[PDB]
RNA sequence: AUUGGAUAUGCCAUAUAAAGCGCUUUCGAAGAGUCGAGUUGUUUGCAGCUCUAAAUGGGUGGUAUCAUCUAA
RNA sequence: UUGACCUCAAAUCAGGUAGGACUACGCGCUGAACAAUAAGCGCAGGAAAAGAAAAUAACCAUGAUUCCCUCAGUAACGGAGUGAAGCGGGAAAAGCUCAAAUUUGAAAUCUGGCAACAUUUCUUUUGUUGUCCGAGUUGUAAUUUCAA
């Protein structure tokens, strides 16, 4: 049982086709969610800073974004995490304000019956 | 203190030949009775108070509102014509 | 085998009588069947419709869910248990709870005629909780005979072990 | 500008933060009604014939017999002192009324 | 993209319902006997506020009249 | 609610009222034949925690199986061999004795319209569920094979990867 | 000025004399021991320095709790926490109250929001301080003990010891009023002619409905220990066509005010008042003075005593009458027969049950009454237990007693 | 010739409706022949067999009380 | 005598579904010699399985699953041999549904028949509306899933 990597150069092009395939899909809009910056949990990664996996509802709540409109503007939620730290509520807080700060949502269309 | 007692109980027990030095039945147990009388320890007492704690929603003092979705959806089909009325049913 | 007392109760149920009295007073209160519901409805839609206060309706309460949570809310002024379900746990706690509450209560025949009264095809159990001010006093007569013909009768063979 | 930089430091002064309770964490404790429904099942419900012994086992004094039976049947040693407490509770229920 | 989405917003800024039929009759009554200020006193009138709407609800059925 | 009340006697699984009704419904289920239907779950807490709704395309099937692999998993598949047009949904454990366990299964037919136009058990009807059971896909069959999560829960191992540039 | 405007509001222009050497002094962040009887004009002599202080630091939820203040009784933290309402009318700062005998685990919830102005009793803030997780209190900057004579009359010694040891000490800012001056006040400083009915619990209302019936045309004025009973005793009583006037009001001070006004203007008619309402307040010439209730403080309402005089006394209380004895107070028996009284009690409770508003208020009148009964310094002589709740829910018009945890 | 997602524009829209975010003098249900204990095999898992639970409980870790998780 | 309900039935009653084949890659139950392998048996799809923590950790903590690199031929087991995992770096990212609390001022829910009206990859496919019957109170909807 060996396995080859001829199909190395391959999967190099079917990736970058699905990239171009999404932002097909999608026109005006990033191909990644924005991701939190965490730190490792550990004594010889703690000082790195890293992605998370989404941004805790206490963090969400401080930047003014509700965990209902959150992931609808591609904000990722994380209901495990937490801040332990004012440091850690502080670094991501304000990754959400500016990534809402370069932000055009465009806007949808409501139904309004003529009644009331 | 305990002792390091023994009890008379205990799943450990003591005793070609083996005699050369020194230190089944079917027995009952007592007339049990299998079957005895109900014992009330909890009801034979009243509650005199509701179980829920949970306050009574607006819900129960008001017109039913399923009721009310059900009313102005026949109301509208009656308008588009699609459910006929008591009176063109009756002439009919 | 022997039967214990909780299943055993269940065989000794309300007497010809006052099992009578019992479905007259509840057949004045069965619910609005799917047609008869149905008419008010489009009644109402049709003044709807044309140009447009009601009062709470009155009717007996049936669902084991919703008879046990009345039981528990202590809502409930009588309740008649089916003798006759099929597994008996459902009911087999029924009794106690309600002697815990104090609520009235009988274990009546078969579960046909109590689903007859909701027009349903079986009710495990009925309740009744709230009367017309007229039929005060035959409900407080009927909680007064299911006392003395089923609390006040028996009492003793409900601790019982039955069968055998 | 929207971007994270993933390399190392952020800064090691160092404040802790006061964090609530989550609701899984309250798993466990006892409801008014739950312990009202598991009351009126224990009395309705008989016992198990080993809960019967341990009971007139306890009536008759003979403690290290009902924790060592109640022990031998439930497991752990923590298993049999609840269950002990449990039915000396309705013993004393029971004795109170019959 | 953003010259678009503010003229597309501007276009679909209606967020003000009009009272029906029903609302208006329903806030009507309440208002020609309980005053005008008072909606606590509206709220917990048990005859004319049959649907039992909340102090909130007979504010913004108000705001609605109004508009 | 009376599931509550189900739920909590459940528990005193032989008590002075439950032994009596597992010797009793024991007798009466060994009458009948090894695989029958149920008319209703004999614990209808039990069947509703499990995903069973009382409405058309809900089976519920009873079995017996020798003591002396797992006992409920071959309750299942059994089951779903007898009625191969429905979807084993899942099982309990009602009774057992000296000689047998029994188990009632909650089957699902994936062709009724009740079951196909409800979008919270729709899944069922897609072709990648058929015959759960056989590949372990129920939930004693995930306990079974050891599919967990956690500490306490090779093809991989036994390759030698050999890249392009290496 | 925001403060200035809710005072405006509150219906209030001049100062008391209390209030007078005590807010210049307050505003310079100075700690005051001080010694002001009942009703004196306290409420805003201690309460709107703070107010000005949490301003002037801008706090905000997410500090936690900069104010604390201590009250002996649910019903004057109640009242307190009323006040702080008004005052704090056009202010962003988060304000909350904690009390014994309420939902703690909903004030866990509100405590991990972040409450700046805390009106609480030393058993709950005590319990809140120790285990709700979450609830930031390091940032505490000023706290107020009030009626700390009374509070160590109710039995708090270990605990009043025990709370100011998890509290901060730096940088606080103290208060502490004592109307009496008894040796535990300084020693907790240094370290931070009658008339009685015997009438059954059942019986209770119907015997109130049908005296005030008989008296009408007259002045009468009924102290009941609980504001949410006043609440629901003077919408019930609207309700059976008897326009009663009540000093609950809306929780606006200026409307308590002017309906007291009117009441003393008034020649005759009926208003229903708390003792702690109408503690400080100048009883007019009323022809009769109604304690439907067991008074919190029997010391001071002895006191305040001294036309008519009435008391409602359940059987089970008749203990305070020996405690009247040992007080040296004149007293005399009124006698009613059973056949004048109203018998409406089957009409009352149809009429509570049938309305929502009704049934709401008469859930949170008994809960009320409850929880003050309970809370009350004389348990030999008002004790819960021997209270029958069967029959104070029929008083309330109730056919079983409503769950309400203790 | 088939169909994707959108856009724009008409016609209808059963809204007496349904949601998110504030606040709490009110509440807050959580899966059993299962967990587990003993004993036999296969490989800690799985299974058979005997017994059989709990509610701030239960699982798993660091303590050698704390942390973390919330199974059937 | 009749009726309601339950149970057992029957029917060339109406409408559906299962089997068998292929299995490179899934997942199961098994199982030798010498490998948790071959073979045997069962069950799928375009992927399968797994999956939104009864997960790690001991930190300034991380955060469903899967895969790759690394950890590491390390710890551990048992000297030989067997041989991981947490962290770390990448690919891709998406979250949710129930059981357990009374809609109780109204079973608000659903299948089927029949009759119209549409619709089609399509006269071959899909529905909608109305009515009747049945299912269902031993519980079908709305509401809730602990992140609450």
């Amino acid at each position: 049982y060996v396995k080859t990597w001829f199909n190395q150069p391959g999967r190099k092009l079917r990736r970058r086709q699905a990239r171009q395939t999404k932002a097909a899909k999608i026109a005006p809009r990033p191909v990644e969610a924005i991701r939190p910056a965490v730190k490792p949990p550990t004594i010889r990664y703690n000082m790195k800073v890293r992605a998370g996996r989404g941004f805790t509802l206490e963090e969400l709540k401080a930047a003014g974004v509700s965990r209902r409109v959150a992931s609808t503007i591609g904000i990722p939620v994380d209901h495990r995490r937490r801040n332990r730290s004012e440091e850690s509520l502080q670094r991501n807080v304000e990754r959400i304000k500016v990534y809402l700060a370069h932000l055009i949502v465009f806007p949808r269309k409501a139904g309004q019956p003529k009644k009331g | 203190e305990i002792d390091a007692g023994y009890s008379s109980d205990s799943s450990t027990e003591d005793v070609n030949l083996y005699i050369n030095y020194d230190i089944q039945s079917e027995i009952p147990d007592e007339n049990f009775d299998p079957y005895p009388d109900y014992d009330d320890f909890f009801t034979n007492t009243v509650r005199e108070t509701p179980l829920s704690s949970a306050p009574e929603p607006k819900r129960r003092f008001a017109p039913s509102k399923h009721e009310q979705k059900r009313i102005l959806q026949l109301a509208y089909a009656i308008r588009k014509g699609r459910i006929l009325t008591s009176e063109q049913r009756a002439e009919r | 085998l022997k039967v214990p007392p909780a299943i055993a109760q269940f065989q000794k149920t309300l007497d010809k009588n006052t099992a009578t009295q019992v479905f007259k007073l509840l057949n004045k209160y069965r619910p609005e069947t799917a047609a008869e519901k149905k008419q008010r409805l489009v009644a109402e839609a049709e003044a709807v419709a044309n140009g447009k206060v009601s009062k709470k309706p009155y009717n007996v309460k049936y669902g084991l869910n919703h008879v046990v949570a009345l039981i528990e809310a202590k809502k409930a002024k009588l309740v008649l248990i089916a003798s006759d379900v099929d597994p008996i746990e459902l009911v087999v706690f029924l009794p106690a709870l309600c002697k815990k509450m104090g609520v009235p209560y009988a274990i009546v025949k078969n579960k046909a005629r109590l689903g007859t009264v909701i027009h349903q095809k079986t009710a495990a159990v009925l309740a009744v909780t709230e009367v017309r001010e007229e039929d005060k006093n035959e409900l407080a007569s009927i909680v007064s005979a299911v006392d003395a013909n089923f609390s006040a009768k028996y009492d003793e063979s409900r601790r019982k072990w039955g069968g055998g | 500008a929207p971007g994270l930089v993933v390399g190392l430091n952020k800064g090691k002064t160092l404040t802790k933060r006061q964090l609530p309770e989550r609701p899984s964490r309250r798993k466990g404790h006892l409801s008014k009604r739950t312990a009202f429904v598991r009351s009126i099942v224990r009395e309705v419900a008989g016992f198990a014939p080993y809960e019967r012994r341990v009971m007139e086992l306890i009536r008759n004094s003979q403690d290290k017999r009902a924790r060592k039976l109640a022990k031998k049947r439930l497991g752990t040693l923590k298993r049999a002192k609840g269950k002990i407490e449990e039915l000396t509770s309705v013993i004393q229920s029971s004795r109170l009324a019959h | 993209l953003e010259e678009e989405a503010v003229k597309k917003a501007a276009r679909q800024s209606n967020k003000m319902l009009p009272l029906s039929a029903f609302e208006h009759a329903y806030i009507q009554r309440l208002i020609n006997k309980y005053g005008t200020e008072d909606f606590e006193s509206m709220a917990k009138d048990v005859k004319l506020n049959s649907k039992l709407f909340n102090g909130s609800k007979l504010k913004n059925l108000y705001i609605r009249m109004k508009a | 609610g009376a599931y509550k009340y189900l739920e909590e006697l459940a528990k005193k699984k032989q008590s002075d009222v439950n032994l009596f009704l597992s010797r009793v419904r024991a007798w009466e289920y060994r009458q009948m034949n090894v695989i029958h239907r149920a008319s209703r779950p004999s614990r209808p807490d039990k069947a509703r925690r499990l995903g069973y709704k009382a409405k058309q395309g809900y089976v519920i099937y009873r079995i017996r199986v020798r003591r002396g692999r797992s006992a409920r998993c071959t309750a299942e598949e059994r089951v779903g061999r007898y009625c191969s047009n429905l979807r084993v949904l899942n099982s309990y454990w009602v009774n057992q004795d000296a000689t047998y366990k029994f188990f009632e299964v909650i089957l699902v037919d994936p062709s009724h319209k009740a079951i196909r136009r409800d979008p919270r058990i729709n899944w069922i009807v897609n072709p990648v569920h058929k015959h759960r059971e056989s590949r372990g896909l129920t939930s004693i069959g995930k306990k079974s094979r050891g599919i967990g999560k956690g500490h306490r829960f090779w093809l991989r191992h036994n390759t030698l990867s050999l890249r392009r540039y290496r | 000025e925001n403060i200035q405007k809710a005072i405006k509001e509150m219906g209030f222009e001049t100062m008391t004399e209390i209030q007078k050497r005590s807010i210049p002094p307050l505003l310079a962040g100075r700690d005051v021991l001080g010694a002001a009887k009942t009703g004196s004009g306290k409420t805003l002599a201690f309460l709107i320095p703070t107010i000005e202080m949490l301003y002037a630091l801008k706090f905000k939820p997410r500090n936690g709790t900069g104010v604390i203040i201590i009250s002996p009784t649910r019903e004057l933290a109640l009242q307190i926490f009323g006040v702080a309402k008004e005052l704090l009318k056009y202010h962003h700062q988060t304000f909350g109250i904690v009390i014994g005998g309420a939902n703690r685990r909903a004030e866990a919830d509100k405590l991990v929001k972040g409450v700046n102005l805390l009106v609480a009793t030393p058993g709950r803030l005590l319990d809140h301080l120790q285990n709700t997780k979450g609830f930031v209190f390091r940032n505490l900057r000023s706290l107020v003990i009030d009626e700390a004579d009374r509070i160590l009359e109710i039995g708090f010694e270990d605990e009043m010891r025990q709370i100011m040891k998890i509290l901060p000490s730096e940088n606080r800012q103290t208060l502490l009023f004592s109307a009496t001056q008894t040796t535990k006040v300084e020693d907790l400083a240094r370290i931070s002619e009658q008339g009685y009915v015997v009438v059954d619990s059942d019986k209770r209302f119907l015997l109130l409905f049908s005296f005030l019936k008989r008296n009408l045309k007259k002045k009468v004025i009924v102290f009941m220990s609980s504001c949410a009973s006043v609440k629901y005793m003077a919408e019930l009583l609207n309700y059976i066509d008897l326009p009663v006037l009540d000093l609950h009001g809306k929780q606006k001070q200026q409307r308590r005010t002017n309906t007291f006004f009117e009441f003393c203007n008034a020649e005759k008619g009926i208003l229903l008042c708390t003792n702690v309402a109408a503690r400080g307040l100048d009883i007019p010439a009323v022809d009769w003075i109604v304690q439907y209730d067991p008074p919190d403080d029997p010391r001071d309402y002895i006191h305040r005593v001294g036309g008519k005089s009435l008391m409602f006394l359940a059987p089970s209380e008749l203990g305070f009458l020996r405690y009247l004895k040992t007080a040296k107070v004149s007293l005399n028996e009124f006698e009613f027969p059973a056949n004048k009284v109203a018998n409406v009690q089957s009409q009352l409770e149809k009429l509570v049950s049938k309305n929502y508003y009704l049934q709401q208020s008469a859930k949170d009148g008994y809960r009320s009454y409850l929880q003050a009964y309970a809370s009350y310094s004389l348990k030999s002589i008002f004790d819960i237990n021997k209270l029958d709740l069967a029959k104070v829910a029929k008083s309330f018009g109730f056919a079983h007693p409503p769950n309400v945890n203790i």
